[PDB]
């Protein structure tokens, strides 16, 4: 079915900024919610964010709220994930993944059809 | 598990003793006591292993318990109040941190 | 016209609660927003709280914010205020008023059809 | 005066500089300067005796200035962002203050 591509990962100093993309194929896009998850090398799968189809309604954990902003273009069939203030902890691979049901929640279970993933690196 | 909006896996606790939340005036304590047996007193939740802390499981635990309640009572006639809100998360937060480390026993 | 009218008022210890209802005559409750403001001795109206003709959105004054509940009852063309750990100076006379416009805002000029007010005395002695 | 959802009696202000905000980062610094030319820069407010403090004046200014401005502009396939709305919300409140102590000199 619809596969995610995650872009925009890379090397940024603390106190950087980044943007990461998320990429669906098809065209049943705007129909589902979608979210981001992080690894960290040691850790498993965290929720980092979360959006509804239309958008409307956002959610954020807690390390990153005020520093992180989800949003996407229904249009494109992208998502995306604008990181400011990075921190080294925020380093990581991101996932992107499409929500299972109506209701956007923080729990690994409420997604499904995770990207390959993309590397952040915060250092100096 | 159980089915909230369209999502399986989710786990029911068993029935709960429903605790006393003092607010600090007597007409609030009194609307609590009085309208508590419309609140629920057992929690959605899933297995920790989903989650990487205990504030994300709760916030889960909170948000699809009272969403279901809502939806359930709603077949049912009942309209929650602005305050019948504000007082279900404060007692259905207060169940789903009881809830959490009653899971968290079987992982250490 | 359609006519508010104010009830609930009296006195009240400090620390106490009161509840106050706006009842509106005619036909057309569930049109319009609605608000309550109080008038304090020696002061003119100031607001207090308003709510959206549906009740999903409401506003409040800073002093008031987590004391006071405003809410209504479209069905019995009844509007509510609950005021809890009420203080000396919340002693004023309270008026409701219906919305003018489709947003709810602070100023005097947002509303009209002001109700005659009743009296709310917080004090011990 | 002019007319905001139905309601009229508001007044508009004239055109006003607006402030250059510091975030704390360079990309919403950045990202404001680049975007601030789609933000207003006069705001719709009552006049101050409608009002009996600053924070009341200043919450109904920022409220109406900012819906109207998504009315009109929200017309021409305008979409505000989430992060959009944050940042109106910040210079908006700073013309809205400047607006009341410049109103209120009169009375
Ligand atoms: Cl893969
Ligand atoms: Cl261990
Ligand atoms: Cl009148
Ligand atoms: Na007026």
């Amino acid at each position: 079915q619809v596969q995610l591509q995650e872009s925009g990962g890379g090397l940024v100093q603390p106190g950087g900024s980044l943007r990461l993309s998320c990429a669906a194929s098809g065209r049943t896009f705007s129909s589902y919610n979608m979210g981001w998850f992080r690894q960290a090398p040691g850790k498993g799968r965290e929720f980092v964010a979360s959006i509804t189809s239309s958008g409307d309604k956002s959610d954020y954990t807690d390390s990153v709220k005020g520093r992180f902003t989800i949003s996407r273009d229904n249009a494109k069939n992208t998502m995306y994930l604008q990181m400011n203030n990075l921190k080294p902890e925020d380093t990581a691979t991101y996932y992107c993944a499409r929500g299972l049901g109506i209701y956007i929640i923080r729990a690994r279970g409420g997604y499904d059809h995770w990207g390959q993933g993309t590397q952040v690196t915060v250092s100096s | 598990g159980a089915v909230v909006g369209g999502l399986g896996g989710y786990m029911l606790g068993s029935a709960m003793s429903r605790p006393m939340i003092h607010f600090g005036n007597d007409w609030e304590d009194r609307y609590y006591r009085e309208n508590m047996y419309r609140y629920p007193n057992q929690v959605y939740y899933r297995p920790v292993d989903q989650y990487s802390n205990q504030n994300n499981f709760v916030h889960d635990c909170v948000n699809i318990t009272i969403k279901q309640h809502t939806v359930t009572t709603t077949t049912k006639g009942e309209n929650f109040t602005e305050t019948d809100v504000k007082m279900m998360e404060r007692v259905v937060e207060q169940m789903c941190v009881t809830q959490y480390q009653k899971e968290s026993q079987a992982y250490y």
